[PDB]
RNA sequence: AUUCCUGUUAGAGCUGUUAAC
DNA sequence: TAACAGCTCTAACAGGAATA
């Protein structure tokens, strides 16, 4: 289904429409994504066991 | 009580190639993707010249000619990949030298071969190559050939022929890749061809490979020494090396003397503070002037109390100094059990005590072997059955075995002069040793710092 | 109805110099005090290198000697100041290269130039740099000379040799000061000593001068584009430059292609959000995470609705955004009356409409006249008899024409590459345009960001 | 390309306003 | 999507030097 037909399809009937936003949209809101959270966790843990400066 | 601290196996470091296509195995990555400097087109075409006695001239042509043809390995086939020639593998043409560039060793050298005078032979060879001083732009790498008949002056007490030749030629700024009968004396052609091809490409100015995802803000210093057997006492020649990565894409590798007389290999406060300040200025010059956040120092012997303070007083507070001593001779050795059919994994480091760890720089590596895919490869299986673990003694690092262990493991893979998978020591240590030999042979080098491409 | 809103002349911005002294005349202050960055030792000494054909190297050494010795201004003596000698004025020795720090271009470059192939000529010039690359630590700045015989490849359609060379040597970290026969001829031959000398100091170290009265909490952004004429259509390559004064003393000036193909110079909402994100992330990295409080986005063309929405949504509410558009060609032009002999004082801004203002980046400047002190000076007197103002069409702001106008005026004076007193456009726009030309010539540069000293 | 921007010759890019398709 | 109007920009050249 081409995007334009979907837009017409929605515009045609947007009164009755549930939305199901996943974690992808929050990606732009500036919130760290799943991968960003994973990398923050590794970095947070890696610096503590191996004593390294966090902000360096 | 038979329980030790949990060992951690550092993964095999990756090497950077053309188009930043990473690979652990250097030669295979060179075949598949090509040299690191190919994207910059830095060497362009490679132009090389000869300097040998005419009675062996043809030999040089032959090997150079055979540099331009494919070769299939017969020895160490479990590791070495099929050679494709300089034009194909390095994406760079190999230029046949013209008669103007080609030189002949002056006749009196042969005569002094009978005299057994190493200094005279080296000076005569330099004067033979003096015909190439003016035509420095025409050629990039010189191929000096020393015949087996000169073996009497090859090595003797207090003198090293290759060392003296390179010490004489380095201030003139023209690389040589000395070729002896050995290179044309072995059996596996692909091994020597990989060696000479990589050596020539790196000596021209290109970078065959670089450490993948290497931090540009860390400088890895390495200090080594050499013995000169003086008539009255002993002489210790200490020289340093740096393998930092500048803000650009290429990476640097420069050694220099630590200097008037030393009877012990331990740098005092003044000398160590001076060599580290020179290293700091060297690093600043490349990175526009930015401080190195952390500096790693690999010494073959332990750091003195004054020497540690000398290392500290040379840098600011932001710099993190991890003084490390590398020990090659240890009573420990490891056996891998699951009894593994192959030796203990390379990079497996075992923290023995506070500020003392065992690193297995030597060992089996996964996925590198070509024949029988999916099996470990032991590079030194010829020399011995086991891999001997080196030992790190920490002196200054605040914390973390991973930083030093991974840094050293990755550093043992960027020796272009080496045509095998890795080394026993980081390139800092081996190049500091090589330059220590060079300086010990020739005292009139202490003033200037030199790149790795000259002495490799 | 002929009485417009009262204007106010923003005074000449002060420039931070040696020992934090301020002087609105750049060259006079440099002679009197010295470079701002000379307070610390970022450049230890300006070591140079030469790359030219063997025939024209004498021009390079002659011009270097001319830089060494003082010179007197012959043309435009109204503004220029007598050269005091590089060592005296920049307080740093200028080191002439030795034999090995002085390379020779391949003779194949002449053949390529005769063939009229710009790409291969640039590649050959870059490949000639290997002799210096073996000694990259030795020198700081490389003076590449191009003989007039290569004019056929200097500039033609779909190509520019200067941009290609800059983009090829930018990832190799070596600054390059290209010299055309223009430093040979060039009668006011103390011009050369200041333009070339200030460029050499900036490329070896940095910050010849810094703008004073600069809030550390403002990051200034300038977007500019260029056109690559495709066979079928066109490609609009737009890139963004950023200036800011960080917590450290080193004022920062970077650029980075925001970008695949674009058909119009108006960035899409996703592209602006990504470019703006990269910008404030760079600021945060240079400000230990502190959020910028004022953001100025100067664009040569009007912001669409998408661009303004992207600006609004990329930042938080605490950081007010000053979206301003700069119009170069305008119908309006003014004449000062008390009628004055010299045109209107530089920096006068005249609010025409609630969103559109005239800014006189060109005009008479007070207090920088060498002869007959007190007389006004018009920088573009030779080019134009009257100053053509620019139009600032504010697309987003809370209040205050003075806040943006003074920032633009101060940003028009920190172009170290500019020999003259000021620039018609802020340094953000000019550097974004220069980098846009570079990226248009070499599309494979979008990965990295670069400091000003590489491309100025 | 030490610089500066003054003009010339062209084309695009946006807006529009119509006619459509 | 095809013209047409304006506003503004860059892309190639050429080009002379700070109130005389
Ligand atoms: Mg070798
Ligand atoms: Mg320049």
């Amino acid at each position: 289904l081409t995007d334009n037909e979907f837009y017409q399809h929605y515009l045609q009937n947007s009164q009755h429409m549930m939305w199901f936003l996943g974690a992808g949209t929050s990606r732009s809101a500036g919130l760290p994504t799943a991968s960003d959270i994973i990398w923050d966790l590794k970095h947070r843990y890696y610096c503590l066991h191996e004593n390294q400066d966090y902000q360096k | 009580l038979s329980q030790l601290a949990a060992h951690s196996t550092i993964p095999e470091p990756l090497l950077l190639f053309k188009d930043n296509r990473t690979d652990t195995h250097p030669l295979r990555g060179l075949s598949q993707y090509g040299p690191y400097s190919a994207c910059f087109n830095l060497p362009g075409q490679v132009r090389l010249a000869y300097l040998a006695p005419t009675e062996h001239m043809r030999k040089l042509d032959a090997i150079v000619r055979e540099l331009q043809n494919p070769a299939t390995p017969k020895e160490a086939t479990n590791y070495y990949v099929e050679y494709g020639g300089f034009e194909k593998v390095f994406k760079v043409p190999l230029v046949m030298p013209q008669e103007h560039l080609r030189c002949l060793a002056l006749d009196e050298c042969h005569g002094v071969a009978a005299n057994g005078n190493g200094l005279a032979l080296a000076d005569k060879i330099v004067q033979s190559m003096s015909g190439l001083f003016r035509q420095k732009h025409a050629f990039d790498v010189l191929l000096v050939y020393l015949p087996a008949s000169w073996k009497k002056c090859f090595e003797y007490d207090g003198f090293d022929l290759h060392d003296r030749i390179k010490a004489k030629v380095a201030p003139l700024n023209l690389p040589i890749q000395i070729i002896n009968d050995t290179a044309l004396t072995r059996q596996c052609r692909a091994n020597v061809m990989w060696g000479v091809s990589v050596a020539l490409y790196a000596k021209a100015g290109g970078i065959p490979w670089k450490l993948a995802d290497w931090d540009k803000d860390e400088a890895y210093i390495g200090l080594s020494y050499a013995i000169k057997k003086n008539a009255e006492g002993q002489e210790y020649t200490t020289c340093c090396s740096q393998v930092f990565d500048p803000d650009g894409t290429g990476f640097e590798f420069v050694a220099y003397d630590t200097r008037d007389r030393k009877g012990n290999p331990y740098l005092s406060y003044q000398e160590m503070q001076s060599v580290l300040s020179k290293s700091l200025h060297l690093y600043q010059s490349s990175h526009n002037g930015r401080m190195p956040r952390k500096i790693f120092i690999h010494k073959t012997t332990h750091f003195t109390e004054d020497e540690i303070q000398g290392a500290f007083d040379s840098f600011s507070s932001s710099t993190e100094i991890e003084l490390v001593q590398i020990i090659q001779s240890t009573n420990w050795y490891g056996l891998k059990v699951d009894p593994a059919s192959y030796p203990v994994d390379r990079g497996l480091y075992q923290p023995l005590t506070e500020s003392e760890c065992l690193l297995w720089t030597q060992g089996s590596v996964m996925g590198v072997n070509q024949q029988n895919p999916g099996q470990p490869v032991f590079k030194e299986a010829a020399l011995t059955p086991l891999p001997n673990p080196i030992m790190l003694r920490r002196f200054s690092g605040n914390g973390g075995w991973h930083a030093t262990c991974s840094s050293i493991l990755a550093l043992t893979k960027v020796d272009w002069n080496n045509n095998t998978l890795y080394k026993k020591l980081p390139v800092t240590l081996v190049y500091s040793q090589v330059f220590a030999d060079v300086v010990k042979q020739t005292p009139e080098i202490v003033n200037e710092i030199y790149d790795y491409r000259f002495f490799m």
